[PDB]
């Protein structure tokens, strides 16, 4: 089976340096694109960086460009993320994720459980209209997601239970990921997309994010809290 | 039926060859689709000529060209001017009626000028 084991987190003073390591096993590491996604404590997901199998293409976010350095060693099946000049803005829980075949138009199907980093003492935006939504068991919930520009039909939906790594539900606008139950469904094209759950379940109460996948910066959405009414 | 990796420098033409049995796939058209996930879809990028007798004629579609040799049994795919957004999993398909058989899984890698 696939395992994404992360390490290298802890406390650090402002201006310090850390080196996050993500050991991988179960898949041909030299085939897939890799990427980092951090989540601030009590906030939404933020796409950090990404890398190519041959390490020739390195994509960084604007907030972490110049200070972070993503790298990989296919001979040891490990993904690295050198973090320098650590400001107080970088305090988040970093997640290790692997891309399905490709980078553009692709999706993060496998995630690591995450490591905590605490700093102690073609740009498209994604906006989800329902920030806080409350529904009961068996209701019909429909979360939306608007893009800044045309992103075709390459959008992903992720489910993140409180205290665990996010899991992939819908990819490529409307495709159901293997293992996801048939209750989830997606739709939309261009700039307006919707995530629909037919009948909710006790395990469906979590946070849902939408991620665009047309440019080199696969930015996430602001998030949608879905709990009991 | 595992995957075969085809890597090419970005900016140059990548040639992906898909051999097949010329006797088994006689009278069958060929297609080149892009697989976006484990559950599909394999969106058809380009297919051979509508008439199987003219499979040698190149059929262009964007930056992807396809040509087939029905006698020698060789399907040649050409990704003219490689781009980083062309990387991913693809399929060589042999079309017969309503069904479609997979000839070879292809993983396109893009190298930044190695
Ligand atoms: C004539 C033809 O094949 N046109 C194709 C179309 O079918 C496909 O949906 C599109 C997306 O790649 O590219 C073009």
């Amino acid at each position: 089976e696939v395992q994404l084991l992360e390490s290298g987190g802890g406390l650090v003073q402002p201006g310090g340096s850390l080196r996050l390591s993500c050991a991988a096993s179960g898949f041909t590491f030299s085939y897939y694109y890799m990427g980092w996604v951090r989540q601030a404590p009590g906030k939404g997901l933020e796409w950090v960086s990404g890398i190519s199998p041959s390490s020739g293409y390195t994509y960084y976010a604007d907030s972490v460009k110049g200070r972070f350095t993503i790298s990989r060693d296919n001979s040891k099946n490990t993904l690295y993320l050198q973090m320098n000049s650590l400001r107080a803005e970088d305090t988040a829980v970093y997640y290790c994720a692997r891309y399905y075949y490709g980078y553009y138009y692709s999706h993060m199907d496998y995630w690591g459980q995450g490591t905590l980093v605490t700093v102690s003492s073609s740009d498209i935006q994604m906006t989800q209209s329902p920030s806080s939504l409350s529904a009961s068991v068996g209701d019909r919930v429909t979360i939306t997601c608007r893009a800044s520009q045309s992103i075709s039909s390459y959008l992903n939906w992720y489910q993140q239970k409180p205290g665990k790594a996010p899991k992939l539900l819908i990819y490529a606008a409307s495709s159901l990921q293997s293992g996801v139950p048939s209750r989830f469904s997606g739709s939309g094209s261009g700039t307006d997309f919707t995530l629909t759950i037919s009948s909710l379940q006790p395990e469906d109460f979590a946070t849902y994010y939408c991620q665009q996948s047309r440019s080199g910066l696969h930015t996430f959405g602001q998030g949608t809290k879905l709990e009991i009414k | 039926h595992n995957t075969t990796v085809f890597q090419g420098v970005a900016g140059q033409s990548l040639q992906v060859s898909c051999p097949y049995d010329s006797m088994k796939h006689w009278g069958r058209r060929k297609a080149w689709c892009r697989q976006l996930g484990e559950k599909g879809p394999c969106q058809r990028v380009v297919s051979t000529h509508n008439l199987w007798l003219l499979s040698f004629l190149r059929r262009w579609n964007g930056s992807t060209a396809i040509t087939d040799d029905t006698l020698g049994g060789t399907l040649t795919i050409t990704l003219r001017n490689l781009q980083p957004h062309d990387a991913g999993l693809y399929q060589c398909q042999s079309l017969h009626g309503s069904e479609a058989d997979t000839l070879r899984k292809v993983l396109v890698e893009v190298l930044a000028d190695g």
